[PDB]
């Protein structure tokens, strides 16, 4: 599988490997012996490793992979894969994002190949890869392409022809026998396949035995890094395997000792038995195995692979705290000091390898550092550095020599940077350090930028430590060399770029040096980086931009002398980057800007001292505004975030300057060429003034007076002229673009209208002047030739009118504060009436589309709704101002009358809001109730009633889709309150609408009561779920009404309902709701309606739950129906009493009755008769507006256990039905544990079913090709069993279950695993201490341990799977032996081990969601179906009054 | 750690089969846990430990998985169980013969595993509850010194020797005093070509025997025998002829073992017995014609060089060195190791001082506390008003200010004598102010 979504030498090697023919590839891959280049990123080598994956895939698909059919592997193929595997390791070692390597699946088959050389090279890539698991963690996914467990076959110790016959264990027959491989006839016959392959190579290849011995070491090392836990690490491993491998390191050939070092380094890096590991190497000894082996590499010319692989292990020893302490006693610090200072014959690479070791051993322990200081170690390094610098100077760069200088520079910069090891700076001025440092700075060009980065981190840290020595550093020419260095260009090295400002701030300590930094323009290197295209990725990748801003802030606050040249270079750079926008690719241009603004964010508009100097609001404004009109910056980006925060700060400093400037810019672009690019400049300048106005909190007077000024308004007028001109040439500006432009204009003007209205001290006529001009212009536009943008202007006018609003402090207070008389005078209602007549006339003349006409209706109704909302007491009778207000009432009726037929799903929302405002005093309850009645005989009250008649007629002639929007509105509580209108809607079959309205209003419900006897006959074979729901709701609400002294009503309901067969799940659910209501009402009340056994329909719900979509609603219903059948009146009252007892202990304030009622609305709706009994006698601390009131084993009676036995012995065939049925039994076991005791000892035989389908799937051993349906079926079956053991105390029932569990336990390994875990789960899930201690004393009486111990002892077999099975089986028999070891009292406290595929994902996620819910929540699920998410039904209102009384 | 008599959760017959299932099983950590949980009752614990020692015995003394593997795994389980709970070690005191079977099953391969077990097993003797110590076959154990040993296996060897010295002191001394005297004869015989690096294991086994003798101490009988070792001729020949040549050729690490074995002989004391509840009384015997004090003061520089490299020598081989010999640096380093080894809770307690009266604001608070309270406190110094430095700098500035103020003219506690100070005359020092000197202390 290939990867899924540079340089010059790197680009060349990538291009060469991509182009080169497959024959020439292994010759070039060989040439790349070592990485003498900068570390690359695996992203650049995507097409390189894609071709490598492809050629490796072509070899494994040709030879066989598992079988390896062609035994003789050609030399051209074997040398091709050898070259790929070798280069891959070198590439990923020196590359970034190693986890991207997705060619691991094709690497693995080479490990188990008959080519020894390939297996070694494949394992070396896996071994190094495994070492980075603990470091990145993202690489585990990259290694998941190959099976790691199969490598355990290679682990076996290699002997001289040990086993000539491989023993194998097989499934089904379950026998283990030998297989003779000695035949050697053919390559074919001489998961078990990979293990057998290795067994062949162990005995058959004894000539190339050394190559396979080192294969086990790499395979061991990779598995040490993977999971050190599931490994053969024993006391025997330390006694012999550990010293045997370190003997190989010291004696065997380089190919062998390289792999043994890899294995030791893995155990060492993983710190497995680390105390004994260091002890095995004799690290403390002066001539130890590790100490002598260092001198072996340093002095002899050993291979570079062995030297590197050893030096890597040595560096990991210097990382270990106790190992470095033992190595210290051997004299490692004394060796490195003498070897460098005295022995000059060593190579530049080996000298660098020694410094590289000290870069770790000096930081691990303080003891070797103090010894280095005492041995004058820094002087040794300085002397060596000066020597090395002089050598390179003037000669062609020696990579090895520069790497040595780089290691000396790393060690010094890091010692100086480390606070604890600051003793290194003691012999600095005496030593050769200042001399070599100035030499490097003078000839920067001759060294790596990474060396010059360390140079700054050493010089700077030294200056900052003791600034008293700064004159000595300047005297040593170090500042003069630095200036010389700054003459040369900036390198593409982030270490250099990030370390540069730190040295500048450390040089700024001397006042004389600031004059030189300013004079020489050295600060230009810090600014020019923002405009260099090549650096942009590095400045982004690292936080260079942010770092430079912080630097400028600190430099200006500490030394405000540079403020002039910093401010000059900041705003100069801002203009230089602004100039690049036209001639730069937007993706790159936005990257350059993002980096610049990330600096700007931290450099300007800081609350800090001296910052006011480099922050010019004018300069910042002119650049930020100009940039926004050249490039489009998305809101999503952080560039927009930084730009707008600085623009908001400028706007906050002077709101007036920012607006007058963008007003002059916008009309300047209008005088220019009317081009598409100039359009986006005007659009973007409006989108920015809109953001500034919306995000503005406090507004100044001068800004408001600029908005009301004739100079600004004249520019605004020219915008409407420029924008409406674009509507003439449709080829230039499309109608869709012109609609968006029109919508921007009205959003802009509405924004300025809003800020003028919000502003305090704003005159009424000053606001009405803008409102006047703007509305009058908008109204003239909707009277032109171009009617295409009419909906856009009407939407604008809606928001214009909406501005004049009360501050909204009282809940729902919306009237016109000032614009009422203006809009009444200009006859807005009269013109809106003319707008409706004109548009409907165009439909008669067929000059407008039917769809287009309905959009005009929506626009007229939208504006009208907002206008009539603001009119004071509109449709409310008051003699004084009923002159012009009354005219508007009639206008509303006329407008609606005209466009009644032409309403839609869109227009109906506006019609509702017009009716809501017409009935406001009755709806939001402003009236005195008695006054509202006497008001009915008014011209205003009669006018609103005809509007209601229009609305009802409109709703009734609309389909299911349109009506659904306003199916449950509060207006129907008033509209349907009249018995005649209630019958009109009932006859139009909109049962849903009536249900919701009846639940809220008693007067509306009064009429529904009258229908219940009539509709009782249609309940059987109804097919309309809303009708069934209306009926069931009507019955339960009339039963609760009867609780409050009504009683006789529910008695009168007499009838017989027989439900017809239904294939529809929506109907089946509604039928069940009717049964649930009739059933639960017959529990506490006297209902004369006789129905067929709820089990007839409950079984139907179980069958339909498999095929139906949205199954939850059915499972809730069936489970609630089961509960209501079994639960008695006494048990239902006690369930409610228990819910209230939770809110009694808390002894809190709980001031209002409404709070207790709406919070416990579920409990209220379960049995209101029981709910009223508790509050009346066991009164709470409810204030109710009058001081406060006084306050303060599940054995139920009368349960109907016939349904429990019925459901227990059902046995469904269907996979899903069984899960729901077993889930139901689980709820019953919890709700009423007494149902278990009802079972006759004959009925114990049916328990076997639950144990059998639970043993079908082992939860621990995850099997292949399992289905989630099978998993949850097995789970809930076993869960039912452990629920019986924890929720009940029936000893004989548990004794029967345990007997059958113990009988099944030793039948198979699958049964042993699943039942041992089940017996454990009965105890681990501890419901109660008395229930747990009963199960605890029972399992010891039952001899459970003896059964599982004997079962595990019998299943003992020599199979690699046995180790896995043991780690599983020991967990339950450890917990169980532990409980029986600790006394009965402390046993409880003991813890463990101290769209078809889119629909399949929907049904599988449902099986996970099914759970046992608390009784409080389960009762609430019932109330949800009858109340339908209404916070207050009329039943709650009348209950509250009874409570207080 | 105490005995536990629990209900037998598993019938004793299946525990034998369970033991041999875990033994022939890789990754048996949680399997050992079940053996410990079933061994909660006395009877199963007894049967499990004896099954374990029986498996060890029959596999090596009498001779599928290999006997080497099963013996190493048998020891691995026995040692694990004795560490956890340790009421398994008390089963060795009930049988005793279990120890002799472990002792009999200890060869050149088994010695490593066997010594580690016996160090923890030795705990049964601790409560003076062995019953028949005369029939323990301990002579096999003391003779294990012939086998090659790592410093880790030797660490566990001294453990059983410490736990049994009050029972076998005369038998233990008999072997050790003889082996060291024969080893010292061997150095003296090959003195012409003696190299402490070449003859390393020899001097290591010698320093091992000498240290073992010091652990138990001499008896009034071995007093004549003790001085014979302290005055062996090889000692004189080494420090007067070999040592000078070895200094210019060998590494200090190789020379140290002879200085250790030599310091140990003259460190050995005559111990009487366990008069106390746990501790056993000591007595220092002295030498006469020996060149010990002479050699130690002549090589006091090389001895201190060894202590530079390894300060834990003053707690082991050179523990009985005269602290006179220690150079100020090593003497101060040892002083700090000894005071810090007594770990007691160090609570951070805040101190509010004024820049003007650092002495009085400290005296007022510190003197309300006692010596134990002031010794263990982590004084969190907080100079009033001025808050501009780290807690480590404030701690130092507080000491620095106290030293400036104590030698104060207005305090008049001390009168100068140039750079140094001495207390002010007892007539000038005020009676109520004498307490200021306790505070300076």
């Amino acid at each position: 599988g290939p990867m899924k979504i540079p340089g010059k030498q790197i680009s060349n090697t990538i291009k060469q490997l991509s182009n080169l023919p497959e024959e020439e590839l292994p010759t070039y891959l060989n040439n790349i012996y070592e990485w003498r280049c900068a570390k690359t990123d695996l992203l650049y080598w995507v097409d390189v490793l894609d071709r490598f994956d492809e050629i490796l895939k072509a070899v494994v698909t040709e030879y066989g992979l598992g079988q390896f059919q062609n035994k003789p592997m050609k030399e051209s193929d074997k040398e091709m894969v050898y070259a790929i595997l070798k280069f891959q390791k070198l590439l990923v070692e020196n590359s970034s994002n190693k986890s991207m390597f997705s060619s691991f699946d094709v690497v693995e088959p080479f490990i188990y190949s008959f080519e020894l050389d390939l297996a070694i090279e494949a394992l070396y890539l896996v071994s190094f890869f495994a070492s980075k698991i603990h470091i990145q963690r993202s690489i585990k996914t990259s290694m998941a392409l190959m099976k790691m467990e199969t490598l355990k076959t290679l682990i076996e110790r290699v002997k001289e022809k040990p086993q000539s016959m491989y023993t194998y264990y097989d499934e089904t027959t379950n026998n283990c026998k030998r297989v003779s491989i000695k035949k050697a006839v053919k390559k074919g016959i001489y998961q078990e396949i990979r293990r057998f392959i290795h067994a062949i190579r162990l005995h058959e290849m004894a000539e190339q035995h050394e190559k396979l011995k080192i294969i086990r070491m790499l395979a061991f090392s990779a598995l040490v890094y993977y999971n050190y836990t599931d490994l053969p690490i024993d006391s025997e491993f330390i006694s012999r395997d550990l010293p045997e491998t370190l003997a190989i390191i010291n004696t065997e050939s380089y190919q062998m000792r390289e792999a043994a070092v890899t294995m030791i380094d893995a155990i060492f890096r993983m710190r497995i038995r680390h105390s004994a590991v260091i002890a095995a190497m004799n690290a403390q000894s002066h001539e130890g195995m590790i100490m002598n082996l260092l001198k072996k590499v340093v002095n002899e010319d050993v291979p570079e692979h062995f030297a590197i692989v050893f030096f890597n292990f040595l560096s990991s020893c210097f990382a270990s705290g106790p190992c470095v302490s033992a190595l210290f006693s051997a004299g490692i610090v004394q060796y490195v000091c003498n070897t460098l200072r005295d022995q000059p014959d060593i190579s530049y690479r080996k000298r660098m390898r020694l410094v590289m070791g000290a870069n770790t051993f000096l930081f691990t322990l303080p003891a070797p550092f103090t010894w280095f200081i005492s041995e004058n170690g820094i002087r040794i390094l300085s002397k060596e550095l000066l020597l090395a610098v002089d050598v390179a100077l003037g000669n062609i760069k020696d990579h090895d020599l520069l790497m040595y200088i780089n290691s000396i520079m790393k060690i010094i910069s890091q010692l100086f940077k480390n606070a604890g090891t600051a003793e290194a700076m003691r012999g600095f001025l005496e030593g050769e350090f200042p001399r070599a440092i100035s030499l490097i700075l003078f000839h920067s060009e001759e060294f790596t930028p990474s060396i010059l980065a360390y140079l700054f981190s050493a010089v700077g840290d030294y200056i900052h430590n003791e600034p008293s020595n700064l004159p000595f550093i300047i005297e040593a020419g170090i500042f003069d060399g630095f200036v010389m260095c700054m003459k040369k260009e900036l390198p593409e090295s982030p270490d250099f770029l990030l370390e540069l400002p730190n040295l500048i701030e450390a040089f700024f300590l001397n006042s004389e040096l600031i004059k030189k930094i300013d004079e020489e323009n050295i600060l230009d290197r810090i600014f020019e980086s923002f405009e260099i295209v090549n650096l942009s990725n590095i400045i982004l990748m690292y936080d260079i931009g942010r770092a430079y801003g912080i630097f400028l802030e600190n430099l200006v606050r500490h030394y405000p002398i540079i403020s002039l040249t910093v401010k000059e270079k900041i705003y100069n750079t801002m203009k230089n980057l602004e100039s690049m926008i036209p001639n730069t690719d937007p993706e790159l241009m936005r990257l350059l800007l993002g980096n610049l603004f990330r600096m700007m964010h931290r450099a300007v508009y800081r609350k800090t001292t001296n910052n006011q100097l480099i922050t010019d609001k004018g300069l910042l404004n002119n650049r930020i505004i100009s940039m926004l009109m050249l490039i489009e910056i998305p809101t999503e980006t952080e560039l927009y975030t930084d730009v707008m925060n600085i623009l908001m700060e400028v706007f906050d400093e002077d709101q007036t300057y920012v607006i007058s400037y963008i007003a002059k810019v916008i009309d300047r672009v209008m005088k220019n060429k009317v081009t598409l690019e100039n359009i986006e400049k005007i659009k973007r300048i409006l989108l920015i003034v809109n953001y500034l106005i919306f995000k503005n909190e406090e507004t100044c007077e001068e800004f408001i007076k600029h908005c009301t000024s004739k100079g600004f308004l004249q520019i605004v007028k020219r915008i409407s002229q420029y924008f409406d001109n674009l509507k003439k040439d449709t080829a230039l500006v499309s109608v869709a673009k012109n609609e968006s432009l029109t919508n921007l204009y009205y959003s802009f003007t509405m924004g300025i209208l809003k800020t003028v209205y919000r502003y305090s001290k704003t005159n009424a006529k000053e606001y009405l002047k803008i409102f006047g001009l703007l509305v009058e212009d908008l109204l003239s536009k909707t009277e032109q030739i171009d009617h295409l943008y009419y909906t856009q202007r009407m939407h604008g006018l809606k928001n214009y009118i909406m501005v004049d609003k009360s501050p909204q402090q009282y809940p729902q207070k919306n009237e016109f504060v000032v614009t009422q008389e203006y809009l009444m005078g200009i006859n807005l209602s009269e013109t809106l009436m003319e707008h409706a007549k004109n548009s409907v006339s165009m439909l008669k003349d067929e000059k407008i589309t039917m769809d287009a006409h309905k959009k005009v209706v929506s626009s007229i109704l939208e504006v009208l709704s907002i206008y009539v909302r603001g009119i004071k007491n509109l449709f409310v009778p008051v003699k004084e101002p009923k002159k012009k207000v009354c005219e508007i009432e009639e206008h509303v009726l006329i407008i609606v009358e005209l466009l009644m037929d032409y309403i839609d799903k869109s227009s109906i929302e506006h019609l509702l809001n017009i009716v809501k405002t017409a009935f406001f005093v009755t709806l939001r309850k402003q009236i005195t109730k008695e006054m509202d009645r006497e008001n009915e005989g008014s011209a205003e009250y009669k006018r609103r009633n005809i509007l209601g008649s229009f609305f009802i007629s409109v709703f009734l002639n609309l389909p299911k889709e349109e009506t659904e929007a306003v199916l449950k509105s509060d207006i129907f509580t008033i509209l349907v309150k009249n018995k005649k209108t209630f019958k009109q809607v009932y006859n139009k079959n909109c049962f849903g609408l009536l249900q919701y309205a009846a639940i809220k209003e008693s007067r509306v419900f009064s009429h529904l009561v009258s229908f219940i006897p009539k509709m009782t006959k249609q309940v059987g074979a109804s097919t309309d779920p809303a009708f069934l729901k209306l009926y069931a709701v009507g019955l339960v609400f009339v039963a609760m009404r009867d609780t409050l002294k009504k009683t006789t009503v529910l008695s009168r309901f007499i009838g017989n309902i027989v439900f017809a067969e239904s294939t529809c799940p929506a109907v089946v659910e509604a039928q069940g709701i009717v049964i649930l209501a009739i059933v639960k009402l017959k529990i506490e009340y006297n209902l004369a309606i006789t129905i067929e056994d709820p089990i007839i329909h409950l079984n139907r719900i179980y069958a339909i739950v498999e095929t139906a979509e949205q199954k939850e609603g059915l499972v809730i219903l069936a489970n609630l129906l089961i509960r209501r059948v079994i639960e008695s009146k006494e048990a239902a009252k006690e369930a409610v009493d228990t819910i209230i007892k939770n809110k009694h202990l808390g002894k809190s304030r709980m001031y209002t009755v409404h709070t207790v009622c709406s919070n416990l609305r579920n409990a209220l709706f379960y049995s209101i008769s029981s709910f009223l009994e508790y509050l009346s006698s066991n009164f709470e601390c409810i204030s109710a507006g009058w001081e406060e009131i006084r306050h303060k084993i599940k054995i139920y009676s009368g349960l109907n256990a016939e349904l429990f036995r019925t459901l227990f012995v059902h046995r469904a065939t269907g996979k899903m039905e069984q899960i729901v049925r077993i889930h139901s039994l689980c709820l019953l076991v919890v709700s009423f544990p007494q149902l278990i005791s009802t079972l006759v000892p004959e009925d114990y035989s049916f328990f076997m079913y639950f144990l059998e389908n639970h043993a079908a799937y082992s939860k621990s051993l995850k099997p292949s090709a399992f289905q989630q349906e099978d998993k949850t079926l097995a789970y809930w079956s076993g869960h039912f069993i452990m629920l019986i053991f924890n929720h009940t105390t029936y000893v004989e029932v548990k004794k029967y279950i345990l007997e059958k569990v113990l009988e099944l336990l030793p039948t198979s390994i699958n049964a042993t695993v699943i039942f041992s875990e089940l017996i454990q789960e009965i105890l681990t899930m501890r419901f109660s201490k008395n229930t747990f201690d009963e199960n605890t004393a029972l399992v010891k009486e039952m001899n459970c341990l003896e059964v599982m111990i004997r079962s595990t002892m019998q299943i003992d077999n020599r199979r690699k799977d046995y180790g896995s099975i043991m780690e599983i089986l020991t967990k339950p028999m450890e917990y169980i032996t532990r409980i029986l070891a600790v006394d009965e009292k402390e046993a409880f406290y003991e813890e463990v081990t101290q769209q078809s595929s889119s629909e399949q994902s929907e049904k599988n996620e449902f099986l996970k969601s099914l759970c046992i819910l608390p009784i409080s929540k389960l009762i609430g699920k019932e109330m949800e179906i009858f109340n339908a998410d209404e916070r207050m039904p009329f039943v709650q209102k009348i209950l509250e009054g009874s409570i207080i009384s | 750690i105490a005995e536990r008599e629990a209900a037998a959760s598993v019938p004793i017959d299946i525990v034998f089969g369970l033991i041999h299932m875990v033994l022939q099983c890789g990754n048996r950590r949680n399997l050992y846990r079940i053996i410990h949980n079933i061994s909660a009752n006395k009877e199963v614990r007894i049967f499990s430990v004896e099954t374990l020692v029986n498996s060890i015995y029959q596999a090596v003394v009498e001779g599928v998985i290999a006997p080497e593997v099963i013996t190493k795994r048998g020891f691995e389980a026995l040692t694990y169980l004795c560490t956890k709970s340790s009421d398994f070690t008390t089963v060795f005191s009930y049988n005793t013969e279990l120890i002799n079977k472990i002792l009999q099953a200890t060869n050149k391969r088994t010695i490593s595993e066997s010594v580690k077990l016996l160090s923890t097993v030795g705990d049964c003797f601790n409560n003076d509850k062995v019953a028949e110590p005369e029939n323990i076959e301990v002579r096999k154990y003391i003779g294990f010194l012939e086998y090659d040993m790592t410093d880790d296996t030797f660490k566990h060897f001294c453990e059983f020797i410490k736990k049994t010295d009050r029972f076998y002191r005369p038998m233990y001394l008999l072997y050790l005093m003889g082996g060291s005297k024969k080893s010292l004869e061997e150095c003296l015989d090959k003195k012409a070509e003696f190299n402490s690096h070449t003859h390393h294991k020899g001097i290591i086994k010698l320093v091992r025997m000498l240290s073992l003798v010091n652990i138990m101490g001499i008896t009034e009988t071995y007093l004549d025998s003790l001085m014979e070792l302290r005055e062996m001729p090889f000692w004189e020949y080494y420090f007067n002829i070999i040592l000078p040549k070895e200094k210019e050729s060998l590494y200090a690490s190789s020379i140290l073992p002879l200085f250790k074995a030599f310091v140990i002989v003259h460190t050995i004391q005559m111990y009487i017995g366990r008069n106390e509840n746990i501790n056993e009384f000591s007595e220092i015997p002295n030498s006469d014609s020996s060149i010990y004090y002479s050699v130690v003061e002549k090589e006091k520089d090389l001895i201190n060089t060894f202590i530079q490299a390894d300060p834990d020598l003053l707690f082991h081989a050179f523990a009985g060195l005269q602290k006179k010999i220690l150079d100020f640096d090593n003497k101060r380093i040892y002083f700090y190791k000894k005071i810090r080894e007594d770990v007691q809770l160090r609570p951070t307690i805040s101190l509010m001082v004024q820049r003007g009266a650092v002495f009085e604001d400290t005296f007022h608070q510190l003197m309300r506390l006692n010596g134990e309270q002031v010794r263990n406190a982590k004084f969190n110094i907080k100079f009033a008003g001025e808050e501009g430095v780290d807690a480590g700098g404030l701690t130092r500035e507080w000491y620095s200010e106290l030293s400036k103020e104590m030698f104060n003219a207005n305090y008049a506690l001390f009168t100068p004598i140039g750079s140094s100070y001495q207390p002010n005359h007892i007539s000038h020092i005020n009676p109520e102010h004498l307490v200021y000197f306790k505070f300076i202390g």
